[PDB]
C-alpha cells in the first residue's frame, strides 16, 4: 500500500481521539443487529433475541473491545498490515469458520460508530477517505489466508 | 420488504433529517465522490467534484429531495421510481452497483448528524429502506 | 423482472441443462467452493468440500433441483422461494452476498457445457433470472 | 499478492492454450450485451443497435483483441501487475471516464468465454481458481489510479 502523509496523519489522529473500549462494543452490537447472520458465531454469548438484549450484552461488549484492540497493531504499523493479520486470518478461517464478507460488514459498522462519535466536521470526507482505505487494507489482510 | 415497524422507523428518523435535507445531501454525495472515487466517472462534466462545491451542493439537493419523496412512497417504491430507473439505465447508463455506495454514505452522514437517534434498530430499518430504493432504481435495467 | 423473451430464453437453455442437471449442480457447487473459498465457511460440517466428492455431488443435486423448479415459477419467484429464504436466513444464517457467487459459477458451468447455445443473449436472460432468484432468497432476511 | 506454484503454473498454462485474438472479441461483445451500460463508451464504434450487430461489429472485435493483449504483460510478470497498469489506469479514469466496476464485469465475461472455449475438464475448478485470482489482481490494478 502507498499511503499519503495526509492519510497517515488522518488515521493516527482519528485512532488517538476515539475510545476503542467505547466504539468496539457499539460496532459489534450494531453488526449483530444490522447483519444478523453474524449471530452464528456468538450463540454461546447469552441473550441475543432482541436488539435491547444485544445492546446490553456484556459478553458482546468485551468481544467488541478485543476486535478494536485487534486494530491497534494495524494503526501502529500501516506498512505491514498483511503480515500483522496472517495468523488471525488462519484462525478466523480454519478454527472459527467466519465468512470473511462479515469483516467488511463489521468495518462498515465501525465507520458508522466513529462518524456518530466524532460528527461530520471532525470526521470529514478526507478523514473518511483515509479511514475507509485503512479498513479496506485490514479486511483484505483478514481474508488473505482463506483457501 | 419493509415491515410496518421499518416504515415507522424510517418516517421517525426522517423527521430529524428533513430540516437538514440539503446539507445532508451535500455531505452524502461529497463523501461518495471522495471516499469512493470510482463514482467520479459519472460526473466529469461538472465544474467540480470537490466537497461543498456548487455542483455537489446542487446535485446533493436533487438526490435528497428524491429520497425524501420516497419516504412517502414506501408502499410502492418500485412504481414510484420507474421513470427515474429508466433515466439512470438508458440516459445516464450508470452501473447499478453504485446505488449501494450512495446508500452507505447517506447512512454514515445520518449517523454523524443524529448520533443519539441513529440506534442500531433505526440503522437497520434505514438500510432496508435504502436497499429497496436501490433495487427500485435498478428495476428498469437490461 | 423478467420479460417474456427472458423467460423463453431461460426455458430454452434449461432444455439443454435438464438432462445434465445433477452434473451441472455438482460442477457449480464445486467451483463456488474452490474458486470462492470464502463460501467454505458454511460447509465445514461436511466430510469433504472437494470437487466431485459425495457431499458436493449430493448437495449439488439439492441446489439444482430447486433451481430447476424455479424455472417453472418465473411469474412469481419471490412467493415460490419464501420458505427457502427464511430457511437460509434463520436456520443456516448464510450471508446473502453469497447467493450471487453461486449464480456466477452456475453461469460459468452452463457456458462450459453448452458453448454454442450459451450466446450473449441467452447469458443475459439467465443472469437476470439468477439475480432475481438470489433476491428472492434474500427477501425474508432481517 | 502471493502466488502458489500451482496458481502460477495454471495461469501460464491456461493463457498459452487460448487465442487472445478469438476470446477478446467474444468477451467484449458479451460485456456490451450483458452489462449494456458499458455501451456508453463505444457509441462511436459503429453499429451496436442489436446483439447481432454488436457480435458482428469489427471495431468492437479489434478492441476486444487490444483488451486481451493488455493482459499479456500481466501474465508475463505476475509479480508486478500493480505497476504494469498505472498508465492504463489513469487513461481509463481521467480520459475515458470508465467506471472501474466495469473491469470486474468484463473479467467475468472473459471467464465465461474461456470456459465456453475450453470446456469443463480443461477449465477445471483449480484452473478457474487460478484464473479468477489473476483477473482479480488485474482488475484491482486497473482501478488503482482512480482518485
Ligand atoms: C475488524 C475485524 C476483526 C478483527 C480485527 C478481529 C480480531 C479478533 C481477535 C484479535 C480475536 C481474538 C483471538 C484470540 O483469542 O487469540 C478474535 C476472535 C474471534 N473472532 Fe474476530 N475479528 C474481526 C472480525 C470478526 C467477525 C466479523 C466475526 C464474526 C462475525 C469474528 C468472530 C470471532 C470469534 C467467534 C472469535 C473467538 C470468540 C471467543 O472465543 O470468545 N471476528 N477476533
Ligand atoms: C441511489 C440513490 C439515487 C437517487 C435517489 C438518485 C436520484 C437522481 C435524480 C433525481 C436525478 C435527476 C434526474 C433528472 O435529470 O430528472 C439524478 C441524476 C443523476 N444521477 Fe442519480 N440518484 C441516485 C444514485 C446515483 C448514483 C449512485 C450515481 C452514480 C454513481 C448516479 C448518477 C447520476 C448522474 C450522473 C445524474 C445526472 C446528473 C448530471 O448530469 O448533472 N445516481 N439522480
Ligand atoms: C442461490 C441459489 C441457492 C439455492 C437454490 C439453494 C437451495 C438450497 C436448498 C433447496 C437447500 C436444502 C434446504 C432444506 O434443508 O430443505 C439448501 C441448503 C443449504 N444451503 Fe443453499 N441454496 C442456494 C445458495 C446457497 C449459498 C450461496 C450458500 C452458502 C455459500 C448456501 C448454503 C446452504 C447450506 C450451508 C445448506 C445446508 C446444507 C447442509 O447442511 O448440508 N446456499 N440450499
Ligand atoms: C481487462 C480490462 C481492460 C483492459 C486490460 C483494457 C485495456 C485497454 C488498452 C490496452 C487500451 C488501449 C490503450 C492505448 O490506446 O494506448 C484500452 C482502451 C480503451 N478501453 Fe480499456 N481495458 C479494459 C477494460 C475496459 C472497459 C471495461 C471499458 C469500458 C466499458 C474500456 C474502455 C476502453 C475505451 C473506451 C478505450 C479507448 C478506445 C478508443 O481508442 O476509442 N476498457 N483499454
Amino acid at each position: 500500500v502507498d499511503w499519503t502523509d495526509a492519510e497517515r496523519s488522518a488515521i493516527v489522529g482519528l485512532w488517538g481521539k476515539i475510545s476503542v473500549d467505547e466504539i468496539g462494543p457499539q460496532a459489534l452490537a450494531r453488526l449483530l443487529i444490522v447483519s444478523p447472520w453474524t449471530q452464528r458465531h456468538f450463540s454461546t454469548f447469552g441473550n441475543l433475541s432482541t436488539p435491547a438484549a444485544i445492546m446490553g450484552n456484556p459478553a458482546v461488549a468485551k468481544h467488541g473491545k478485543t476486535v478494536m484492540h485487534g486494530l491497534d497493531r494495524a494503526v501502529q504499523n500501516l506498512d505491514d498490515i498483511k503480515n500483522t493479520y496472517v495468523t488471525l486470518s488462519v484462525m478466523h478461517s480454519e478454527k472459527l469458520f467466519v465468512d470473511p464478507d462479515n469483516f467488511r460488514l463489521l468495518a462498515d459498522c465501525i465507520t458508522v460508530c466513529v462518524a456518530a462519535k466524532l460528527g461530520p466536521a471532525v470526521f470529514s470526507a478526507d478523514t473518511q477517505e483515509a479511514f475507509q482505505k485503512f479498513l479496506a487494507v485490514v479486511v483484505s489482510a483478514l481474508g488473505r489466508q482463506y483457501h | 420488504s419493509l415491515s410496518a415497524k421499518d416504515k415507522a422507523n424510517v418516517k421517525a428518523i426522517w423527521g430529524k433529517i428533513l430540516p437538514k435535507s440539503d446539507e445532508i445531501g451535500e455531505q452524502a454525495l461529497s463523501r461518495m465522490l471522495v471516499v469512493y472515487p470510482q463514482t467520479k466517472a459519472y460526473f466529469s462534466h461538472w465544474a467540480s467534484v470537490a466537497p461543498g462545491s456548487a455542483p455537489v451542493k446542487k446535485h446533493g439537493i436533487t438526490i435528497m429531495n428524491q429520497i425524501d419523496d420516497c419516504v412517502g412512497h414506501m408502499d410502492d417504491l418500485f412504481g414510484f421510481l420507474t421513470k427515474l430507473s429508466e433515466l439512470h439505465a438508458t440516459k445516464l447508463r450508470v452501473d447499478p452497483t453504485n446505488f449501494k455506495i450512495l446508500a452507505h454514505n447517506l447512512i454514515v452522514v445520518i449517523a454523524a448528524y443524529f448520533p443519539a437517534e441513529f440506534t442500531p434498530e433505526i440503522h437497520l430499518s434505514v438500510d432496508k429502506f435504502l436497499q429497496q430504493l436501490a433495487l427500485a432504481l435498478a428495476e428498469k435495467y437490461r
